[PDB]
């Protein structure tokens, strides 16, 4: 719950 | 004219939610640095690996404060002017004064970041709540209607009956992920969180002195007692 | 212990003293709700000392490190924000019950013969609390901080020659800087509470030397009985040590409750730009003084001319020295004075209370007829006195204290 | 006064006395509490890799760890050899009443004889000795075989930073929490794998 | 003025206290080259409070900056050096001039009934001296100054129980940090200043209350004239204060002489380490105490156990308190004391001089033997004093001060 | 160990100025004079403030700077094994005696980790950094013949400069402190017989 709150606002899209 | 905002410092999701809104959207360019990791992680009750994993990027300890590499010259240089510190903005401004500042970017070519602020008028932070509130202008929107502060609501749905006009803070639809509603709390979470930070104390010293009250009351009793008889 | 106090006695005056000052020591039985002040002032006066050799103990008097080390108390330290907000509001309680002292010495003459030492004692007190306020200010080292610690030391450039230079010699730098800050939290830690100490024991010693005023002004050592004691008078400890306490209690009510709910007070207790670090590029768009400064800060804002308005600053605090050679009545307190001196009571508090009230604010054309008609009133209440307490026809003071 | 009720006095001023001190005392939470230590303080400290493979033969290097320094001494034979000799000046040669990781070695208190890792503080007032590996100086006596001489109040501790007996120091030299991750590589703060 | 001495008179003490405890206070006539070390600690206690306030004006209290400022004070500050000299000089010289103080009333027995509580203030006085000096050695952040303060506070840790968590809360840290020299700052600069100064207060009360002591022990005010001066007194004021005027001087030239040309005084005034930053890792080869604090340093060094010595050090403190009741010798002076009072002078004398002397160098084995042996003799001043003041034949006391 | 006695000359200016652009060229490189200030080394050397920045300010300092370095004391310690300790207070820490023969003391010694240790200091940390002006000196100690740019007597004074500037860098007021010590002892000496009479006069 807090973790999905706190979930960074930048996605990095990672090779495999 | 600021617009009032209730923050409850009791709430813990919120005060999170504007906590990762620092993080993220704020510390790039806005140091908190009089405020340490350790102690915002154990007052929003967030456990301390997931603060160090979620809310802490600049490579700094639990305990460290929450500091950032923009340094207050080098943004002073870019900017204009430099980006404050921001752990006691909530005490500087007020809290209604944070609420009605953040939602009132609109988009301004004249001036150099090509925005500007109701609240702060001519001020040199770039709105980088742009994405999330979308493309907010001084156009023409519908406003409830008011005469003599007599306001009218619709007595059957409850909603504002509306008039057309045109000096208003309208946001250009489609073109934010939040919309109205979503970016007023998203903005209501990061102004709780910055209300925590400017007063850490506020619970704990309202329970303290709730304690300090009552035991003044009772040594108030006997000092009393003590007082008038004793002059009798 | 018996045996114990009499090796004492023969030792050291203990039980000597103590039946001197505080037992066998016998003030007017009348004092009201205006004679708490004195032991709540030094009750603050204690609290001030405590708090603040506590908050030295985690304060850093350096430009660079004076605003994060009071973060630091505020956050860090276990308890520290409690002791940092007992500093601040005892500051600002101390100058309320400092004024309200002052104000009951106006109220019932208590400044005149034979407390008029008593009275300048009690104005040295005030100036170098007003010092140590003021240098204290500076130290957290905000916004309000430094640019009224920048105003207020530029006033010491008004004066027409040395003026600058001593400004310069005061600040020990071009202008405020870490070195001022050093300086003021050296002289606000250390001498200006020494001479503080030193002006309180010899206020007290004054006081005990002439002996209380009472609300009546009568003077109870006319009257003695066959014991020697005044027929008014009553032992001070234990009657008025209890009265006291309960008087402190109340005290502590209230500023306990300012410390854990309202600390701000509204921001006149911590002032909202504060909470901004000092700046010197950019100043507070209203830059005001502290509440407890604003009526003078509104007399010297009421002057247009600048030497003039110093000058004028300075004589509202002066004037009270003299007031005790200013009033000719020939009665003490104000219930048995003529109308025009109660008149005269009314509207100097009233003027100070406007000036205080408008020189909080940033300047305005209502305020500024305001502050100046206040500033007339004012001086007007010190230099009239030695006429209209002479002009009025005065009640006739009772032998015996009434209650 | 007429009759001043005395009982009622003597009770009220016990009260109104015992809630004043009760007050005193909670007015003085604050202060006392205030000189625990702080967030500053408590900032604590992690482990610390030291690479202990370029220290020459008897010498010793000092590791910061956790704001206490580390004596690392390499140690060579003949100091090796000379350890065991000096167990009957020694208050606790064996370690029983020290502080140490349950996996060194209870007489040379390291995981491998050639290397010591001592926390170099002393027990007695907590000072870092004075490394001293010479056999027999001067001033330390014809009976010295290295070790170490606090110079705040002279308490030796041998190689092993056991303490000598008749000493300021009662405890040997806190062996700190160490492992080798690698033949030249040691790190202090984390335990040895059992 | 006349008309402004009624005037003050009328509503201060002003004369009645200048005639008690100045003028018109009748001291004996016979005080000698010993009797000038009171007034000298007065004048050294007060240039410690000016030049610690001038110094607190321009001195860091953090571990990055205390030693950067203080040399800051040496360098930049203008007198800055003169200052800080005058202050560690003066810290030397204030425990010279107090040791001195001392030895006088113990060959005297100025401990004696009826001053007691003279004493006892004087012992809380020389607490309160060690540790105001001890907490000021810390503030120049030195590696003298870090390793005696870790030592010192590390002392409490030696309490069997509660040592560990007393001494951790004493630092305010799990080490000795930027948090315990502000904390010790803050003492050193307020707190302890304003004990001395009313620990002084009560002293010198004391002794105006019992009257003083004089080299041949002889109680001047048996005899009297018939105004009831005694015989053999003379009035403090002009006689005393003028001896006292030269004793100052005299007391200044040795002051500015060490000032302007030895302020290190071969490093047992300014310690040569100290002149290093402090460092948590490398302690000096000779950590050794300031010379005033080594006599102890040594006792607790000639203690083979940590527990035992830190109690001997404290013990050798804490015996001179307990003084006025171990003395049972008839006589006062060791000028008419049994040769057994003389020589027991003269060992503690010596031991301490020699503890201080090997106390104030690196471990030895002759200088262990002796460290140990002039602790037992130190202690056996005070342990054996109750019965050799009895076994010794005491000399007549005159009835007239000797001269 | 057993030093060697050198009269250091706080009132040479030529030698201070010596010892200072010998400490800003080979000391600076790792020490720090970090208590004192460009402007105030050339005020009491009597060298102009151009001069002095021209000259000795490599750095990129103000005049009106502390005598600071890049070489930080963290890193200097991870590299040396120890870090160089900050020299302005050297003369006071050890004595000009101690540093004369400690910078004259340094030879070669292969078992240590810069190649060479030290008579005055064993074990030290330091680099042989004037080993160029002194040349190669082995151990009695002995400078190898036709390895350094100066003899002997040239490197001693060298040495001699170098330790004048650091026993003004340690102490900056010594030579002011002379000057006013001399008038306060007078003064006091003047007001002591001014005293000695009044109280004889009073003793009467
Ligand atoms: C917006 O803005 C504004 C506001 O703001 C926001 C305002 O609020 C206000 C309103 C302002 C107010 C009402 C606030 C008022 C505040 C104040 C009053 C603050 C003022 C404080 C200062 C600026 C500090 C000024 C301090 C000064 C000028 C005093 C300086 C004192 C010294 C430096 C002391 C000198 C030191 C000395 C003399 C050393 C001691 C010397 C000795 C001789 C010691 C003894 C030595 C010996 C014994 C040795 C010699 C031996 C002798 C004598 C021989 C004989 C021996 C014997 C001992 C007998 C305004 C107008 C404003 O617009
Ligand atoms: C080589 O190396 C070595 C050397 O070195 C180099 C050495 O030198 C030495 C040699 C050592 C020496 C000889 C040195 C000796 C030096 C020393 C002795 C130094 C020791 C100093 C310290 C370590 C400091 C220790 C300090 C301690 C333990 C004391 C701590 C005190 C406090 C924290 C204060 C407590 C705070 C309180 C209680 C606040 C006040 C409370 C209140 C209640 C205030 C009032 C409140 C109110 C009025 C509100 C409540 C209202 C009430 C009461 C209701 C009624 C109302 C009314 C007002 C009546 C050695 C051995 C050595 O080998
Ligand atoms: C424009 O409208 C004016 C309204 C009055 C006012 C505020 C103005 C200029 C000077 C003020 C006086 C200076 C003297 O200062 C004081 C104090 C200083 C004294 C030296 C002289 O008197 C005043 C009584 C006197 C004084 C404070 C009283 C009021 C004067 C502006
Ligand atoms: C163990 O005794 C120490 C000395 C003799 C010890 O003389 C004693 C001389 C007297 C004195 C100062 C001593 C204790 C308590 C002191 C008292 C406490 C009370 O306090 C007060 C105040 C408080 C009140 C409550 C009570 O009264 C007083 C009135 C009382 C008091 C202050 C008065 C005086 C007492 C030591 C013998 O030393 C041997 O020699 C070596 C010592 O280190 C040890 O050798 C080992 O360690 C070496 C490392 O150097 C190696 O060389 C070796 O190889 C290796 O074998 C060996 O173990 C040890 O025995
Ligand atoms: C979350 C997205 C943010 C919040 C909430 C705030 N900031 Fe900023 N900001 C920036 C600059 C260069 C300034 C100074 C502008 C000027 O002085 O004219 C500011 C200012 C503020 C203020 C005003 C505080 C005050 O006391 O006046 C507030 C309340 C504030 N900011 C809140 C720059 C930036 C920036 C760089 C791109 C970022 C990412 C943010 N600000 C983010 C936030
Ligand atoms: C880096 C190559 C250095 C240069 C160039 C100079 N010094 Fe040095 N110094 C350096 C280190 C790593 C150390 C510490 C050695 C150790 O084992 O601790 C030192 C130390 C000194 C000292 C000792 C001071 C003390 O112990 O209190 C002195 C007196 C000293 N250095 C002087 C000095 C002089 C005069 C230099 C120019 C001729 C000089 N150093 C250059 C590193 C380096
Ligand atoms: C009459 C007595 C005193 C008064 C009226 C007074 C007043 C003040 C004021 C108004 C402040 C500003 C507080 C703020 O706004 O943050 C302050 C700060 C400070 N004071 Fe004093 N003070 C007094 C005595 C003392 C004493 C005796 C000490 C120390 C011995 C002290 C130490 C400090 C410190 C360290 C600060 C900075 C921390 C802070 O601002 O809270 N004060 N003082
Ligand atoms: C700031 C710290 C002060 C302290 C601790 C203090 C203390 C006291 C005390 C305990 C008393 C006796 C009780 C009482 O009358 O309330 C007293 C009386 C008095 N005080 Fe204060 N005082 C202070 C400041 C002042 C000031 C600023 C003034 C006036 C400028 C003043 C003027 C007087 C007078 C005239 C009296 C005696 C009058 C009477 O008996 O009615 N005092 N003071
Ligand atoms: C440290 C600051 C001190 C000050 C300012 C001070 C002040 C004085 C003064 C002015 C006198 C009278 C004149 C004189 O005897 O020279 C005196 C007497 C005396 N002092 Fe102190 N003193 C201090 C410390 C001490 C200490 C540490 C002790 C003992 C432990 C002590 C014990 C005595 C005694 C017993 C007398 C009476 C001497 C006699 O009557 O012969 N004092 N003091
Ligand atoms: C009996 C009174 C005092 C004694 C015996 C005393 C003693 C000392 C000593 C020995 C030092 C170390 C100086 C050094 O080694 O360089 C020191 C430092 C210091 N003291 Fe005190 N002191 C006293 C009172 C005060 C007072 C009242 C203040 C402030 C009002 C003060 C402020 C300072 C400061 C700022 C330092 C650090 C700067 C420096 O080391 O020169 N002292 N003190
Ligand atoms: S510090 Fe080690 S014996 Fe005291």
């Amino acid at each position: 719950a807090i973790a999905k709150r706190l979930e960074p606002v930048g996605k990095v899209c990672v090779q495999g | 004219q600021l617009d009032h905002v209730d923050i409850d410092l009791t709430d813990k999701a919120a005060m999170q939610d504007g906590a990762r809104t620092f993080a993220n959207y704020c510390m790039g360019c806005h140091s908190a640095k009089f405020q340490r990791y350790e102690r915002v992680a154990t007052d929003l009750g967030i456990p301390a690996d997931l603060m160090m994993e979620k809310l802490v990027f600049t490579g700094a300890k639990i305990g460290d404060h929450m500091d950032i590499g923009m340094k207050p010259a080098d943004a002073k240089t870019w900017f204009g002017a430099a980006p404050p510190d921001l752990t006691l903005v909530a005490r500087v401004r007020g809290t209604d004064w944070l609420y009605s500042y953040l939602r009132s970017f609109y988009e301004d070519p004249k001036r150099p970041w090509g925005v500007n602020n109701v609240i702060f008028p001519n001020v040199g932070m770039p709105n980088v709540l742009a994405p999330l509130q979308g493309r907010q202008v001084i156009g023409c929107k519908q406003v409830q209607v008011v005469e003599d502060g007599k306001k009218q609501f619709d007595p059957l749905t409850g909603t504002p009956l509306t008039h057309e006009a045109c000096d208003q803070l309208t946001v250009v639809p489609k073109t934010g992920e939040l919309n109205e509603a979503q970016f007023d709390e998203k903005v209501k979470n990061l102004v709780t969180f910055l209300a925590y930070s400017a007063n850490p104390n506020k619970l704990a010293s309202e329970r303290i002195g709730t304690y300090v009250l009552l035991y003044l009351a009772f040594f108030f009793v006997f000092a009393y007692l003590l007082k008038r008889e004793y002059w009798k | 212990m018996n045996k114990f106090m009499a090796w004492v006695d023969a030792r050291f005056p203990a039980t000597k003293m103590w039946e001197d000052h505080l037992s066998k020591y016998y003030a007017p039985k009348n004092f009201n709700f205006w004679y708490f002040f004195g032991s709540l002032a030094l009750l603050v006066l204690v609290n001030q000392i405590l708090t603040g050799i506590w908050l030295t103990m985690s304060f850093t008097p350096s430009a660079e490190e004076a605003f994060a080390s009071v973060e630091y108390i505020m956050r860090d330290v276990d308890y520290g924000w409690i002791i940092r907000y007992m500093h601040s509001t005892g500051a600002s309680a101390f100058f309320i019950v400092v004024y309200l002292h002052m104000f009951r010495g106006l109220l019932y003459g208590s400044y005149q013969k034979p407390r008029e030492l008593v009275w300048i004692f009690g104005m040295l007190i005030y100036l170098a609390l007003m010092a140590e306020a003021f240098m204290g200010y500076l130290l957290p080292w905000g916004q309000m901080s430094y640019w009224g610690a920048q105003v207020i030391i530029s006033l010491f450039g008004a004066i027409p020659v040395v003026g600058e230079d001593l400004a310069q010699w005061i600040r020990g730098d071009f202008l405020i800087s870490g070195i001022t800050l050093n300086r003021f939290f050296a002289l606000h830690v250390i001498a200006l509470p020494i001479v503080l100490l030193g002006l309180v024991v010899l206020h007290i010693l004054a006081l005990h030397e002439v002996g209380s005023n009472n609300p009546d002004g009568v003077d109870i050592k006319k009257k003695k009985d066959e014991n020697g004691v005044p027929l008014d008078g009553i032992a001070f400890h234990p009657y008025y040590t209890v009265k006291d306490i309960v008087g402190v209690v109340v005290f502590l009510f209230i500023f306990c409750t300012v410390i854990f709910f309202f600390p701000e007070m509204g921001g006149y207790f911590l002032e909202k730009p504060n909470f901004e670090m000092a700046n010197q590029f950019k100043t507070p768009e209203h830059i005001a003084p502290v509440w407890y400064f604003t009526p003078f800060y509104a007399i010297l804002r009421a002057v247009p001319d600048k030497l003039m308005g110093v000058v004028a600053m300075g004589a509202a605090i002066a004037v009270l020295f003299v007031l005790p050679w200013l009033d000719r009545s020939p009665v003490r307190s104000i219930r048995y004075k003529g109308w025009l001196s109660k008149l005269w009571l009314v509207i100097f508090a009233v003027s100070f209370v406007i000036l205080g009230y408008y020189g909080a604010q940033a300047p305005s054309p209502l305020g500024t007829t305001l502050s100046r008609v206040c500033t007339v009133l004012y001086f007007a209440f010190f230099i009239l006195m030695p006429f209209y307490t002479r002009m009025e026809k005065t009640k006739p003071v009772p032998e015996r204290v009434t209650g | 006064n007429d009759g001043v009720n005395a009982g009622r006095r003597r009770f009220l001023v016990a009260a109104t006395s015992v809630v004043g001190a009760a007050g005193a005392v909670g007015a003085a939470v604050p202060f006392v509490g205030s000189w625990f230590p702080s967030a500053k303080a408590k900032a604590a400290g992690a482990p610390v890799q030291v690479n202990v493979g370029k220290i020459d033969p008897g010498q010793q290097i000092i590791a910061e760890w956790r704001g206490k320094p580390v004596f690392i001494v390499h140690r060579t034979k003949e100091m090796l050899d000379a350890l065991p000799s000096l167990e009957g000046q020694l208050a606790d040669p064996d370690s029983k009443a020290s502080e140490q990781p349950e996996y060194v070695d209870p007489k040379l208190r390291s995981i491998k004889p050639e290397l010591a890792v001592i926390v170099g503080i002393c027990t007695h007032l907590g000072c870092s000795p004075t490394f001293r590996p010479e056999v027999a100086p001067a001033d330390l006596g014809p009976d010295w075989k290295g070790g170490y001489f606090c110079p705040c109040h002279g308490s030796h501790y041998d190689l092993a930073g056991r303490v000598y007996k008749g000493q300021p120091a009662p405890l040997n030299l806190p062996i700190p929490p160490y492992t080798f991750d690698a033949d030249d590589v040691i790190t202090i703060g984390v335990d040895q794998e059992k």
